[PDB]
């Protein structure tokens, strides 16, 4: 059985393709 | 303990959307992670989490 | 009509995320576990997002 315990913000250029897949920048798609 | 946090969270946030773009686990380490981008809105306001959260596995 | 998950994942509710959070289905892996916790956020379900939380953060 698995258990959520803590995270992080995992580190990711604004220039970037965002992880979102909008193929916009990560400083104009979800992370600005 | 946080069950009151929990509930008041609630009130503040309208989720929006979830999306999974990276994963891993492995048996040997009992550990994973899962990053994510949370879309939302509170107050009106659109935002998003980016995270990296961990998972751990305890018994079965 | 029918109720995709909120998962994202297309698949009917019942048959994604809600068998997790009815305790009728172990979560097989961290993916899973984050989009059933996501489910309980929007569902409003504190005790699943309780019994999901690693006991030693006593979420209770």
């Amino acid at each position: 059985q698995w258990y959520y315990i803590d995270g992080t913000r995992p580190q990711l250029g604004r220039n970037d393709p965002c992880p979102c897949g909008s193929g916009k920048k990560f400083k104009k798609c979800c992370g600005q | 303990a946080f069950r009151d946090d929990i509930i008041a969270g609630f009130a503040n946030t309208r989720w929006l959307g979830l999306t999974i773009f990276e994963h891993t686990w492995s048996e040997a380490e009992n550990t994973g992670y899962v990053s994510f981008i949370a879309r939302f809105s509170e107050q009106g306001k659109n935002g998003a989490i980016i995270e990296r959260s961990r998972f751990i596995k305890e018994n079965g | 009509m029918s109720q995709p998950c909120p998962c994202g994942s297309a698949d009917e509710y019942s048959l994604c995320c809600g068998r997790i959070v009815s305790g009728e289905r172990v979560a097989p892996d961290p993916s899973h576990l984050m989009r059933s916790r996501y489910c309980a956020f929007v569902m409003k379900d504190a005790d699943y997002l309780i019994k999901s939380w690693h006991p030693t953060c006593n979420a209770a």
